């Protein structure tokens, strides 16, 4: 199993994007094993 | 070794399982992508550097390079570059993660698992964390995760 990378484009904002998406606030912990999870 | 966001493809035929950043002659993606394997690019062979599980990432060629950081306050782009299709620019005001020790930005944006190493970028187009380590709230929200430089 051979793993390979291609370009896909510039780092760059675009002006015209679509825009979505909420913004919660969430209180949460990570573990050892970079899991988070969330806490009460 | 072109500065530029790429895709992560393993091979039958070829799958896309992740993405990442390169970005001062380091490729830059999250450790749960690759699992630290070493990667082609064209002729060239990508050896791993650093890497952390707990932070679920990894750079190649040399030390992680990245260092901007969300303001807290400003609407952010995720760069998804998801399977299949070309790389598009999402807008969103991040959510956060309140963790122990502190405040992580956080996106509620639901994009293919292949899409996992995707920059989130400020506006002034610096990458401020990678997308694809997160929570499910049913909807799942990736924290924005940054590196150490």
């Amino acid at each position: 199993v051979d793993m390979y990378i291609e370009r896909a484009g510039d780092i760059t904002w675009e002006k015209d994007a679509e825009v979505t998406g909420n913004s919660p606030r969430l209180d949460v912990a990570l573990d050892e094993s970079g899991d988070f999870s969330l806490v009460e | 070794t072109t500065d530029g966001v790429y895709r992560v493809m393993t091979r039958l035929g070829s799958t896309q399982v992740g993405v990442g950043v390169m970005q001062e002659g380091v490729f830059h993606t999250m450790w749960h992508v690759t699992k630290g394997a070493a990667l082609r690019s064209g002729e060239g062979r990508l050896d791993p550097y650093w890497g952390d599980v707990k932070q679920d990432l990894v750079s190649y060629c040399g030390p992680w390079k990245l260092d901007a950081a969300w303001d807290g306050l400003s609407e952010v782009q995720l760069l998804a570059v998801p399977p299949g299709e070309r790389a598009k620019n999402i807008q969103t005001l991040p959510g956060i993660f309140k963790t122990k020790d502190g405040d992580i930005g956080a996106v509620a944006l639901d994009y293919p698992a292949g899409t996992s190493g995707s920059p989130i970028l400020d506006k002034s187009g610096r990458v401020i964390g990678l997308y694809g380590n997160g929570v499910v709230i049913g909807s799942y929200v990736s924290a924005i995760t940054q590196g150490k430089r």
